[PDB]
């Protein structure tokens, strides 16, 4: 594994080499958004080693060479199912967190467009619907992630939560975050206000802002939610989706936008869809256009060997014949170097 | 030994199985008696005379070597082109195997021949399959790939593959439903 655990200093020489993430960093940075299987692996091994891969290295280099004066650049982690797109986004997130950016991290947009039972028409705007449970759940993890930067932000308007309760210009954004977290009915409006304030303050220069959205295609893919009349609800009618589209719009600077495509959890998209237009539809492609796609593919031989060595070091591959080169080749064939399939295979060996 | 029918044809006489057995036992005794050439040629009047085939290697546009084969399983039919060199990459209908066969069982079925002959990663393959389900297609592709690989592996390896069953077309197919019964063999619940 790498002796260089710094997210910013590790470079091409560390390709296919591991990279540790301390439990304190995990608690402070990833209350959400880690793949469930990787979370389970972390809990099992008491470690959070991520392999330094070429896509993550390239995206890190782009972010380092960015110029905050220009409007926020949109990068799109892209590729096949279970190739490490989400973990590459997590790597970039950890890098920026250690670089002291405000990380507006959406762990999975797909969760916001299905299964919601608390869906209600938004009081602030009857045209749109609110998702109080999801809003509060995201807000809690967002506060946990970026509490230190939260106090510094000065809100620029007066936001009324009722005819009697409001938050005033010059107040910390922590006030709005706490209001949304506590008063569940106002969580969606709090999330919208937070997105607005972060987007504008990044341009003002108050702080560097990294928007990091997984499953970005959900912002334009059809939703499975229904009205009271059993009628389908378009994605924009959700307040969270509307505000996140506004955030994705590149009409701001002082930050960068990184989105990761994900067929998993997507609605009305075939399994073998991994191209950007195919996953995003034409609407989403034009919305995110222009953007820089970053491909993530199956492990190269060195990455495969490094991952196998990590598993052997942890003794995860308890199978007697797993260490043998025959077992190594069997795993390589069965997973075809796909990290997700290889992890699932090694899960029961 | 000529069957009783052949003996009857030769003797223009009807015979019983017991008579034929007696005659055959006498002939066996004659042969075992360490007889001469005249007796052996006389016995020849009554004596009656009773491996996998390898496809030919071909060369592509670049001249690189390959072999072609076909196989069938259930309703599935597949045709496989196995090249002499590669990184174990198998493209089914132009789709990589890991994406065409999400089922680890079918991926194992694809793996089986190369693993048997110790050639994991030593060849690339392009296969086209149709009909049948996922498992039928996997079996058909396995059979086609094994038959093609016979073009490269040694004869000992080919015989070992046959003995392992990689080169036998599985005759097991669906059995027609018969009238008056639920399925191929499931009779209706006997009423009382
Ligand atoms: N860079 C990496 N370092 C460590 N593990 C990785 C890496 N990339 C993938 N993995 C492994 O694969 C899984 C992570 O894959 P990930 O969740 O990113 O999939 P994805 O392809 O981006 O998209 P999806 O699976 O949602 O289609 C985990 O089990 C993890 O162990
Ligand atoms: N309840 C409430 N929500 C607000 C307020 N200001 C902004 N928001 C949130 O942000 C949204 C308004 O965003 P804005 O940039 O004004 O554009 P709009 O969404 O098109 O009206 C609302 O729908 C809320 O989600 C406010 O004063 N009260
Ligand atoms: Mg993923």
């Amino acid at each position: 594994r790498t002796n260089e655990n710094d997210p910013a200093k590790h470079g091409d020489q560390h390709e296919g080499q591991h990279y540790n993430i301390s439990p304190q960093d995990l608690e402070t940075v990833f209350p959400h958004g880690l793949p469930p299987r990787f979370v389970m692996q972390v809990k099992t091994f008491s470690e959070a080693c991520l392999m330094v891969r070429k896509p993550a290295l390239e995206l890190l280099h782009y972010l380092k060479n960015t110029s905050f004066a220009y409007p926020a650049i949109r990068y799109l982690l892209y590729g096949e199912k279970g190739t490490g797109k989400t973990l590459s986004l997590c790597h970039v997130i950890h890098f920026c967190a250690k670089q002291d950016w405000l990380i507006l991290h959406i762990p999975d947009a797909h969760l916001w467009v299905k299964n919601c039972r608390d869906l209600l028409q938004s009081s602030y705007n009857k045209q749109r619907f609110d998702q109080p449970l999801e809003a509060s759940t995201w807000l809690k993890n967002f506060k946990t992630t970026n509490e230190r930067f939260l106090n510094q932000i000065k809100v620029q308007e007066k936001y009324v939560w009722n005819k009697r309760e409001s938050t005033e210009k010059g107040s910390p954004l922590g006030e709005v975050v706490e209001q949304g977290i506590t008063r569940v009915r106002n969580a969606t409006d709090a999330v919208g206000i937070v997105l607005k304030e972060l987007k504008r303050q990044s341009s003002l220069g108050m702080f560097h802002l990294l928007v990091a959205v997984d499953g970005i295609n959900a912002l334009w893919g059809r939703t499975t939610l229904k009205r009271e009349d059993k009628s389908p609800i378009a994605p924009e009618e959700l307040a969270l989706v509307h505000n996140l589209r506004k955030m994705m719009k590149n009409d701001w600077h002082g930050g960068a936008i990184v989105s990761a495509l994900s067929q998993t959890g997507s609605l009305f998209k075939p399994r073998k869809a991994y191209l950007p237009q195919e996953l995003l539809g034409k609407e989403g492609f034009d919305a995110l256009d222009p953007f820089i796609p970053i491909l993530v593919s199956n492990y190269n031989p060195k990455e495969f060997e490094s991952c196998i060595q990590y598993y052997l070091e942890n003794n995860w591959l308890q199978h007697e014949k797993a260490p043998t080169e025959e077992g190594k080749k069997e795993l390589l064939f069965l997973s075809n170097a796909n990290p997700s399939l290889l992890e699932r295979h090694c899960a029961y060996l | 030994w000529l069957i009783k029918e052949e003996l009857e044809e030769m003797l223009v006489e009807k015979l019983s199985d017991l008579d034929y057995m007696q005659f055959i036992r006498l002939l066996e005794k004659l042969l075992t008696s360490q007889c001469g050439a005249a007796e052996e040629e006389f016995v020849q009047r009554f004596r009656r005379s009773v491996k996998q085939l390898i496809e030919p290697v071909q060369y592509d546009e670049q001249g690189m070597a390959f072999s072609k084969s076909e196989g069938k399983r259930k309703t599935a039919k597949a045709e496989a082109i196995v090249y002499k060199h590669g990184s174990g990459r198998i493209k089914v209908n132009g789709i990589d195997y890991q994406l065409y066969f999400p089922i680890t069982q079918d991926r194992e079925q694809l793996m089986f021949p190369f693993h048997f002959v110790d050639r994991l990663g030593k060849h690339d393959v392009t296969c086209t399959v149709s009909g049948g389900g996922r498992s039928a297609q996997a079996g058909a592709i396995r059979l086609a790939m094994a038959k093609a690989l016979c073009s490269f592996v040694t004869e000992d390896e080919v015989e070992w593959m046959r003995q392992a069953g990689l080169l036998t077309t599985d005759p097991r197919v669906r059995e027609r439903k018969k009238p008056g019964q639920e399925g191929a063999r499931r009779k209706f619940t006997w009423k009382k």
